[PDB]
Parts: structure tokens; C-alpha cells; sequence
RNA sequence: ACAUAAUCCCAAAAAA
RNA sequence: GAUUACCCCUUCUACCUUUUGCAUAAUGGUUUAACCAGAAAAAAUCUAACAAAGAGAACUUUAGCUAGAUACCCCGAAACCA
């Protein structure tokens, strides 16, 4: 039984107790209980439901809670151009915030 | 189970599977594209680059190959040494009355990306003109795709 | 000045072929007060009872015999500290019962088709003292355990993690430690070992037993087909049934290991 | 540990590495009969060595056996250079350099256990099913 | 009057820092250390883009071979994915070609039967 | 009909 | 980038100078350390002082005058003369 879903303009697979990053910050204060909205839904009896362009809000249900807002290892981005003396050097950190799956919902309809 | 921070999806490595390939009048060449499918392993949903997964592919009645056209007579195989004026033209007729199994080789040879992984494939393709195979008292699967 | 970031590279470069062993007291930067500590762990922790009991969890025999020592040599004057480890055993000892108790509820409850030696086994591995511990300096409990001899070895830090066991089972009673343990433990396994290392002795064997206990029918290993590799490993398919009904089927390079994943599959199919 | 230098002692540093890594993880005995015939300007320096250490290992160490001694680590490094002048043709100047050798020699005890000796079958049983595995 | 001072031997130091686990004098000499620096940067830059189109063309062969398994091609279940509403990446899609081989049998069921719906319709 | 080893970028193929 | 505590596979035509255009089989460099090549305010813009006056016995002035702050780098001849 596992699920998908959909955030920051990325879908991803989601799983009970599976810990997920997700771009940024979700502008939700650390410990709180938040729900996400479902994609596609596959039970292990081999039983699927898909819904378009979206699942059920009553029929099935996605609840997860923030661990924390981390930052990834810094990129160094630099631009160089051949004999134009050009060099743009610059390091870039991106946000991210981590997601602990905790209760994937689903009632019979 | 469990995945954490946007990782692709391999574990270790799987055992190849061997395959059988019949011969009779399939076109030349033809069979190299589906071969060297099988060859690299793109008709696995399991398959990477680098982890090299492809099977072992064993095709018969190499002989028996049928290719169309005026392309018998007129298919020339060059082979060069480094002596000047080397330069020798084998064509598929005689080739194939004398090292047909060259032939479809040939084929194959071509259709693989290079370096390392085209050999490292090529050698898990054997070929043979008559049917007999000691390998097939050993229990394999058989694919059947015929033109 | 160039003389501070000299002296600092020669410091950061002298640490690295001299490794200084970990100290408890210089730990923190900051001075470390017991009330502190407690006051933290209480805001953190959903409720925190005793102090003293709590401050005594933390205390090891080792510190106080070292405090002993020192006290008889140096012969200034004379103090007894005897109290806190005869009031920590006891803890200890109660907190290792009801440890047990409690974790043999959770077995019971949650697996009542678990045979007894599996609920045995999955005790003695719940109960380990690796994990127990490993769990601990996860927790960073040895920042506030209290050893004189040496900060790190096992047999401290894990009679410690008993002791704020008991003490969270006098202070706090039984309801918070079921909410506080049952959701580490679980978390902590996570892996197939947990019916692994019962498996690691005749799982055919086992099988037979928990087969002829439950519906007493003899389990029978039948092959269904083999496709054969002689170059690596060759794959014989393995059926395993009973009374014509098949419990299983699997592949093996050996007819042996075979029977032993499709007997260890199935040990866990019948778990259920 | 037994140690014992030699500096500033003016010889080629590429050959006398030769007779340096000859007698490294050999015995004392084996050593010391291979230096002596030895043929090289290395040869007697390194037996001097070699003399000195085990003089050394007997005095200052006092070793109760002689035969738990084995060369564990021997090393040449270079010293300064002394700069000559090489006259050439034309009226040109070449430089002349002459080098320097810096011989160090490091002693352990015990019995010396060198195994070079690998399975191949085994090696590649094992190694190939472990990346097989990974 | 100023000096060089430690700054340029601190830059150096740096740039050399960076150059670790570089082959010779690149891991050694403080201009080829730079020269290095520049070009890694650039293929970091290059293949960090070029690292989704790797992705997505591994995603794409992984998605066909699951599709060919089913008797169809790859662009046919992408345009029956693209009328039956599904917006579902081909990364996940991918991932259930592998794992879980029962939600892209009922995708290509669904694939199979659209198809055979409009070529119904169509006739 | 031009002068070192072939095919006008691999192998082949066919006539949305 | 992946991948294993190492590597093979995949993705990429050195730097600089000179040029319509150089990975170029155009130029310079063995490497390293160190040395080494934009220092001039008239009119102007700008910050302040006072204002038909400014400015330390000198000049300007139909809003000026005074002060401060802003832009124009090195190496090399063949030869001439004493």
C-alpha cells in the first residue's frame, strides 16, 4: 500500500515512515501535522485507484509531519568564457525541508 | 520500505538470462537490432548504463540467413592489413560458403556503442552454421520473433 | 594579525596527528549544573518526575568508588556518596522486569500468531545490549551520563539507559514509558534480521515444526522446472506445499539455498 | 626500533637505491652476505650501515638472539648538491652536478614474514563474486 | 610600503585545497590547479544540466522495455497516458515499471483498451 | 576516369 | 554526473596573446617561489563654508566664490654626438 503525490512542481512515491526532502520551504513551522493532496493510490491487493486530474479528498488521505528545514551541500555554479576575460564564480545553497510520512488514509467509499 | 533524497534506482547487479535465437530466412542485420536489444539489456525496465545487465543471446541456423535484393553478390567486406595494397574484398556470397557465422557477426558488430561494454557484449554472442548445442543440455529460454 | 592565524593553522594542523581522548566534564563549553540538564530533559520530554532518582540514573558505580579513591588519598575529609548507587540498582532491577513485561505485552498484543520461540527470539534481540546502547548514543544520553574512568564504553552508558528506564517507570509510571519506547524500538529494526536470526539454524526444520503444530501436514519440496546457468550461478525453481495446495515457489543457485529461501519466505508467510 | 643515518656522504642516490631496496624486508643475515658481494659503490656503504646498526642493536638494545633481527625498512634520500664546472667546446660552460646521498635505515625485531604469494583462482572467485554482489 | 604577505600564499593554499585528489602537478601546481578548477567547474555546470536529460532518456528506454513486455510501444502508452488524463511523470512511472509490475499492467490495460475503443470508433 | 583502407556519420532497413 | 572506501561506460576541441576567424600544425610559457608595469584638475560633476560676496591684503564675481574629493602604465632598438 503505497501512494502518490504531488508538491513544488515534483511528483514523488511516498511510503508509511519514509523521509522525504522537498525544494524550500513549505512555510509551515517544524513539528507541525500537514496533509497533501494524492496523485495515485496502490494497495498491496493489487486494488489501484487513479484518479484525474486528482484523487479523492474523501475517499483517500495523505498526512505527514516536517522534521526540520535543512540546507543541501553548497554547488559552486561558475560561467566561463575563451578569451573574453569573462568569469562569473558563484555558490549556491539550496533550501530544503524534510518530511517524515507517518499516516496514509484510505476509506471505502 | 524506504528511500531518502532523490536517488536513482539500482541496487547491485542480477544474473543474465540466456535466450535462443531460430534461424530460417529471418533478414540479416534484422535480427542484430533485436540482438543487440537483448544484447545491452534495453528489454529489461531493470536496465543501466554502466552496471552493463544485458544477456547472453545464442542464435542458430546462422547458414540460413536470407538476405533480399541483389545484396548477395554485391555486398563487399573489406578487410585491410597493414601491408601496402592490402586491401582485401570478400563478398557475402563467399563468405558465407566459407565463415558464414562472420556474417551476422558482422552485423551485430556495428549495431553495439563502443569501447569496453561492445566487446564486453560481443563476447556473450555466439553463432554456428549446423545446429548442435552441448548448451542445450543445459535448460534455456527460448525467444521465437521471426520476419 | 598573522601571528593569531599561524598559531590557529599550527593548533588545527597539530590536531590532526594527535587525537586527545574524549572527556566528560570538559565536554561542554558551557558549565554543566545538574539543574540545567534536568530542566532541559523536562522541557523536551513530554513529562519528567524525580529529579533525584533522574540525577541518580546517571550516576555509574565507577565515579563514585573514583570519588572514594580520591577522597582516602588525598585524606582532606570524608564524605558518603553510598546512598545513590544502592537506590540505583534497584531501579535498575525493577526497570529491567517491567521491561521485559512490557515488551512481552507488545509482542503479545501485536503478534499473537508468533509462536513462543519467536516471541523469545525477538525479545533477546529487542533486549540486545549493542542495539540498546546504540540507540542510547543516538539519543546523545552519554552527553549526560557521568562516568570518571572513561565516557564511552558500553557497560556505563547502558546500565544508565535502564536506570532513566526505572526511573521513568517510578516517576512517570507506566503509561508515558509505553508512549516513550514503543516508538524507538520499532523504528530501530526496520530489517528482515528480526526473523533472520531465527532462521539460522534449520529453517526446513522449523518449518516442519510450526507446520505440524498449526495444521499438522507435512511440508513437501517439489521442483517445478530448472533453467540452468553453468557459468555463474545456475536457477532451479523450487516449489514447497502442503497437501497439494502450494505454500511457495522460488529460485536458488543451489538446490539447498534454494530450499532454505523458499523455507525462509514461507516462515514468514505463516507468521501472518 | 633500531635506526641508524649516514649524511652527507657524496654518491648517486638513484643507484645506491638499488642495494636499498635489495636488502629491504631481508633478514640481517641474507643482508649482510648480499652487500658483501654485492658489486656496486653502494655495497660497502650500506654494509657500514648495516654493521653499525646491528653494533648498535647489540650495545645500546642489548638483544638477548642476533637472529631476531631483520631489516624492516631502508630508504635514500638526497642531500645538497655541489655545483662544478664542466668545460665544453666553443667556449660554452656546462654544470656539473654532484650529488649527495642521505642513507636511513630502520630495524625491528622479531621474526621477519614477507608473502608476496596470491591465489589467482581465489582472488578472482571471491572478487568477482563480491562486485557481482555490489 | 605593504608586502605579499600570506595572501597570495593563503589563495594558493585554497585553489590547492580544492585541487585535492587531482593526477600530478594539477594536485600539486598552483596554475595547472587553476586551469583544472575552471574546467571542473564548467563540466559541473554542463553535466548538472545535462544530468535530467540523462535521466529522462534512461526513464524513457526503462518505460519502453516495460511497455514492449505488454505488447505495446512506447509512444502509443505515452498518447493513451496523455488521453486518459494522467499527468504522472516518467521517473514514478518508471519506478512501477520496475517495482510494481501490476499498476503498469492496469495502465497498459487501460492503454490497450482506449486504443481499441477509438479504432472501434473510428470504424 | 586519379593517385594510403571502405561506405557521400555506425550497423541495417524499406520502397502518429 | 553515476558508481564502488579504488577504476572501465557515458557528457566535453589547453591557456594566453594576436585576429574577420585559433584545440589549431599562429604567438609566449620546464615547474615552483618571489620580483614586476595608470603616479597629472583647467573647464566640469559632487560634498561642504559664506553669499552680492567669497577668499589668511592675492584674484574672481549679472549666483558667485573658496576648500576637499573624481580621469592620461612599463620593457626594447639599429644609430647620432662629446
Amino acid at each position: 500500500l503505497f501512494a502518490v503525490v504531488h508538491f513544488a512542481g515534483h511528483q514523488w512515491k511516498v511510503t508509511a515512515e519514509d523521509l522525504i526532502l522537498i525544494e524550500n520551504e513549505l512555510d509551515v513551522a517544524c513539528g507541525e501535522r500537514i496533509r497533501l493532496e494524492k496523485v495515485l493510490l496502490v494497495g498491496a491487493d493489487n486494488f489501484t485507484l487513479l484518479g484525474k486530474p486528482l484523487l479523492g479528498k474523501e475517499l483517500v488521505r495523505v498526512e505527514a509531519t516536517v522534521i526540520e528545514k535543512t540546507e543541501s551541500w553548497p554547488k559552486i555554479n561558475m560561467k566561463f568564457q575563451k578569451r573574453k576575460n569573462y568569469q562569473r564564480k558563484r555558490i549556491t545553497v539550496n533550501p530544503q525541508t524534510v518530511l517524515r510520512i507517518n499516516s496514509i488514509e484510505x476509506x471505502x467509499x | 520500505m524506504s528511500s531518502f533524497s532523490k536517488a536513482p534506482q539500482q541496487w547491485a547487479t542480477f544474473a543474465r538470462v540466456w535466450y535462443l535465437l531460430d534461424g530460417k530466412m529471418q533478414p540479416p542485420g534484422k535480427l542484430a537490432a533485436m540482438a543487440s536489444v537483448k544484447l545491452q539489456g534495453l528489454h529489461k525496465p531493470v536496465y543501466h548504463q554502466l552496471s552493463d545487465c544485458g544477456d547472453h543471446v545464442v542464435i542458430m541456423n546462422t547458414r540460413h540467413i536470407a538476405f533480399s535484393g541483389n545484396k548477395w553478390e554485391q555486398k563487399v567486406y573489406s578487410s585491410h592489413t597493414g601491408y601496402p595494397g592490402g586491401f582485401r574484398q570478400v563478398t557475402a556470397a563467399q563468405l558465407h560458403q566459407k565463415d558464414p557465422v562472420a556474417i551476422v557477426k558482422l552485423a551485430i558488430y556495428g549495431m553495439l556503442p563502443k569501447n569496453l561494454h561492445r566487446r564486453t557484449m560481443m563476447q556473450r554472442l555466439h553463432l554456428f552454421p549446423d545446429e548442435d548445442i552441448p548448451e542445450d543440455i543445459l535448460k534455456n529460454l527460448v525467444e521465437e520473433l521471426p520476419q | 594579525x598573522x601571528x593569531x592565524x599561524x598559531x590557529x593553522x599550527x593548533x588545527x594542523x597539530x590536531x590532526x596527528x594527535x587525537x586527545x581522548x574524549x572527556x566528560x566534564x570538559x565536554x561542554x563549553x558551557x558549565x554543566x549544573d545538574y539543574h540545567a540538564e534536568i530542566q532541559a530533559f523536562g522541557h523536551r520530554l513530554q513529562e519528567t518526575f524525580s529529579l533525584d532518582l533522574l540525577k541518580t540514573a546517571f550516576v555509574n558505580s565507577c565515579y563514585i568508588k573514583s570519588e572514594e579513591a580520591k577522597r582516602q588519598k588525598l585524606g582532606i575529609d570524608k564524605e558518603a556518596a553510598l546512598l545513590n548507587l544502592k537506590d540505583n540498582q534497584e531501579l535498575s532491577e525493577q526497570g529491567i522486569s517491567f521491561s521485559q513485561t512490557c515488551l512481552t505485552q507488545f509482542f503479545e498484543d501485536a503478534f499473537p500468531d508468533l509462536p513462543t520461540e519467536g516471541v523469545t527470539s525477538l525479545v533477546d534481540f529487542l533486549t540486545s545490549e549493542e542495539v540498546v546502547c546504540h540507540v542510547a548514543r543516538n539519543l546523545a544520553v552519554e552527553q549526560l551520563a557521568l562516568s570518571a574512568e572513561f565516557p564511552v564504553p558500553p557497560p556505563v552508558l547502558r546500565q544508565t539507559f535502564f536506570a532513566v528506564i526505572g526511573a521513568l517507570l517510578q516517576s512517570s509510571g507506566p503509561e508515558r514509558t509505553a508512549l516513550f519506547i514503543r516508538d524507538f524500538l520499532i523504528t530501530q529494526m526496520t530489517g528482515k534480521e528480526l526473523f533472520e536470526m531465527w532462521t539460522i539454524t534449520n529453517p526446513m526444520g522449523l518449518l516442519v515444526e510450526e507446520l505440524k503444530k498449526r495444521k499438522i501436514s507435512a511440508p513437501e519440496s517439489r521442483l517445478t522446472r530448472q533453467s540452468g546457468s553453468t557459468t555463474a550461478l545456475p536457477v532451479y525453481f523450487v516449489g514447497l506445499y502442503c497437501d497439494r495446495k502450494l505454500i511457495a515457489e522460488g529460485p536458488g543457485e543451489t538446490v539447498l539455498v534454494a530450499e532454505e529461501e523458499a523455507a525462509r519466505v514461507a516462515l514468514r508467510k505463516l507468521f501472518g | 626500533e633500531i635506526y641508524h643515518c649516514r649524511r652527507q656522504i657524496k654518491y648517486s642516490k638513484d643507484k645506491m637505491w638499488y642495494l636499498a631496496k635489495l636488502i629491504r624486508g631481508m633478514s640481517i643475515d641474507q643482508a649482510l652476505a648480499q652487500l658483501e658481494f654485492s658489486d656496486k659503490k653502494g655495497a660497502q656503504i650500506i654494509k657500514e650501515v648495516l654493521l653499525e646498526a646491528q653494533d648498535m642493536a647489540v650495545r645500546d638494545h642489548n638483544v638477548e638472539f642476533r637472529s631476531n633481527l631483520y631489516v624492516a625498512e631502508s630508504t635514500s634520500g638526497r642531500g645538497q648538491y655541489l655545483k662544478r664546472i664542466r668545460y665544453h667546446g666553443r667556449g660554452r660552460f656546462g654544470i656539473m652536478e654532484k650529488v649527495f646521498c642521505h642513507y636511513f635505515v630502520k630495524l625491528v625485531e622479531g621474526x621477519x614474514x614477507x608473502x608476496x604469494x596470491x591465489x589467482x583462482x581465489x582472488x578472482x572467485x571471491x572478487x568477482x563474486x563480491x562486485x557481482x554482489x555490489x | 610600503l605593504r608586502s605579499r604577505v600570506t595572501d597570495r600564499y593563503w589563495r594558493v593554499q585554497e585553489v590547492l585545497k580544492h585541487a585535492r585528489h587531482f593526477r600530478g602537478r594539477k594536485n600539486r601546481c598552483y596554475r595547472l590547479a587553476v586551469r583544472a578548477v575552471t574546467r571542473a567547474f564548467v563540466k559541473c555546470t554542463r553535466a548538472r544540466r545535462l544530468k535530467k536529460r540523462s535521466l529522462r532518456t534512461l526513464w524513457i528506454n526503462r518505460i519502453t522495455a516495460a511497455s514492449q513486455e505488454h505488447g505495446l510501444k512506447y509512444p502509443a502508452f505515452i498518447i493513451n497516458l496523455i488521453k486518459c488524463q494522467v499527468e504522472l511523470n516518467r521517473k514514478v512511472l518508471a519506478d512501477l515499471a520496475i517495482y510494481e509490475p501490476k499498476t503498469f499492467k492496469s495502465l497498459a490495460a487501460l492503454a490497450k483498451r482506449r486504443r481499441x475503443x477509438x479504432x472501434x470508433x473510428x470504424x
